[PDB]
């Protein structure tokens, strides 16, 4: 359940290649050297996967087929999904209707798999290159399935702004004291208008008791009183003595204290909430291992099983530290991989990456000439195993070893007349095509 | 939900353990749609993006206040 494919103006595919069915399983492709086979799969992930996203001029031009210029503006690709491009951000002509990039960004994840499956393809002679590939690179391989370090980049990055923020926190912190201070001043300055109104009533009643207390007696001279006498100065002596008049001290202090409280609750909050993000992290930095050291299991546990297919002659295990492959090809004597035959290594490769590919199995997979250097024994073991794997997923391979053929489902050849390259579909005489 | 993602204001810690739930926090692994860990990453990011933007706003305030007193 892939659907149709045809091109217009893409790489060596000059004009039109309306030369394609076809259905699920084991579809195989070939043709001459640099006829455009690999260009063709380029065609493929071209659309399916965001490997062709941002990069500008000489990158973006390249793709369009630069064959003496011509219509440099027209480079269209059909899968079912059309993606034309012209000179300068002439984007997706998305599935007859017409949508966006960000749109099937969502759709492939809800398919899927996505952009997200990094083993969804497999060239390059890479497989090779991975013989080459050493201990640490293996770790990577694993991580990059569970996405892991794309994660790790973020972590560190957040963790910076995190402990970057937290210097504003201190700049902040300074300002609060500086506030606390401005209310420490606005405190004394209310203590007063307190103590003050205290007096000009406290006084102003003595004033009124004695207006009576001593006119009381002149009421009666018609046929604590000393204490109060000089006490009524010990008051007047101070309102006149100490008054920086301000009628607002208990208004202006009411609000401007409230805020300080409002703030120093926010201010406080932060710390609390810091200690919780900062706590969140460790909750996750754990989860990362959980995510990995779990996949690891699944991967090893696939691997042997897979390997033991290809080479039922011996067994293979994974060890980890920071990752190794322990190995023997025939039960006889074992050990580490960095000792094996060019080819001998090359087996694992595959196995491994199958082992991996198949732990988050996607709907679809392709394989540029995955068979380019392993020799005989194995080729049989592989093509078969792959075909067995075909059942559940869509597979597409290039080859030039015929050994995937004596076993294959569909069949395609690519032809290059000097400016155009074409795919043509043949069967048995296709298998004859190579043997020539 | 949604509240989380793009990464104006909300509550930090109230979410830092809404994530822990998507992991193993009170020890019942594992439910929901879990942690694409891609997701975890870009979230965490966001939280802090805001956690920061808060402390900033805060400071902006204190100051805009403190000077408003000087009046
Ligand atoms: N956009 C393009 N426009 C014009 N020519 C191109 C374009 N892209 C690639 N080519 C040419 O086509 C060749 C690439 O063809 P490929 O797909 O690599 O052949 P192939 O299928 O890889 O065959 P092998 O086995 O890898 S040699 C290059 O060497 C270029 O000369
Ligand atoms: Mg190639």
């Amino acid at each position: 359940y892939i659907k149709r494919v045809i091109i217009k103006g893409f790489k060596t595919y000059r004009n039109e290649t309306i030369i394609d069915n076809f259905s699920p399983h084991q579809n195989v492709i070939i043709g001459s050297n640099g006829s455009g086979k690999s260009n063709f799969f380029a065609a493929i992930r071209f659309v399916l996967s965001d490997d062709y996203s941002n990069l500008k001029r000489e990158e973006r031009q390249g793709l369009i087929h630069q064959g003496s210029g011509g219509s440099v503006m027209s480079a269209s690709v059909e899968i079912v999904i059309r993606r034309t491009v012209g000179l300068k951000k002439d984007d997706y002509q998305l599935n007859d209707r017409n949508v966006t990039k960000g749109d099937i960004v969502r759709m492939l994840e809800t398919a899927g798999f996505s952009m997200n499956n990094p083993y969804n393809i497999v060239p390059q002679g890479k497989i090779v290159a991975l013989t080459n590939a050493k201990d640490k690179e293996r770790l990577q391989l694993l991580e990059d399935v569970v996405g892991a370090k794309s994660f790790e980049v973020k972590l560190k990055a957040s963790l910076k702004k995190m402990e970057e923020t937290e210097q504003k926190k201190i700049q902040i912190n300074k300002e609060m004291g500086e506030l606390n201070s401005k209310l420490s001043e606005m405190e004394q300055e209310r203590k007063e208008l307190e103590k003050y109104n205290e007096l000009e009533r406290n006084r102003k009643i003595y004033q009124f008791t004695l207006y009576d207390r001593e006119l009381n007696e002149v009421i009666n001279q018609m046929e604590t009183s000393d204490q109060l006498l000089q006490r009524l100065n010990d008051m007047n002596t101070e309102i006149s003595g100490l008054k920086n008049v301000n009628k607002r001290a208990f208004e202006n202090f009411k609000k401007f204290n409230e805020r300080r409280k409002d703030l120093a609750e926010r201010a406080s909050e932060l710390d609390e909430s810091k200690d919780s993000i900062q706590d969140l992290i460790v909750k996750l930095k754990q989860q990362k291992v959980n995510a990995v050291d779990s996949t690891f299991q699944k991967v090893s546990e696939n691997f042997e099983a897979v390997f033991e297919r290809l080479v039922p002659r011996g067994t293979a295990k994974l060890i980890i530290h920071s990752i190794s492959v322990s190995f023997n090809s025939k039960q006889n004597e074992q050990l580490h991989v960095e000792q094996l035959s060019g080819g001998q290594k090359t087996v694992c490769a595959i196995a491994l990456i199958l082992a991996i590919q198949m732990v988050d199995p996607a709907s679809f997979y392709l394989f540029d000439e995955i068979d380019a250097a392993l020799d005989k024994q194995y080729r049989t073991a592989v093509a078969t195993l792959l075909k067995e794997l075909s059942k559940n997923a869509q597979f597409i391979c290039t080859t030039f070893r015929t050994d995937m053929l004596q076993v294959a489902d569909k069949f395609f050849r690519v032809k290059y007349e000097n400016k155009i390259s074409t795919v043509i579909e043949v069967n048995r005489e296709e298998a004859i095509g190579f043997i020539r | 939900w949604l509240a989380s993602n793009m990464s104006i204001q909300t509550h930090i810690a109230e979410s830092a353990k809404e994530i822990a739930k998507a992991s193993g926090c009170d020890d019942e692994s594992g439910d929901n749609e879990y942690i694409t860990l891609r997701t975890s990453g870009e979230l965490l990011q966001g939280i802090v993006r805001v956690y920061s933007k808060q402390a900033t706003f805060l400071l902006t305030d204190i100051k805009d206040t403190l000077t408003k007193i000087s009046m």
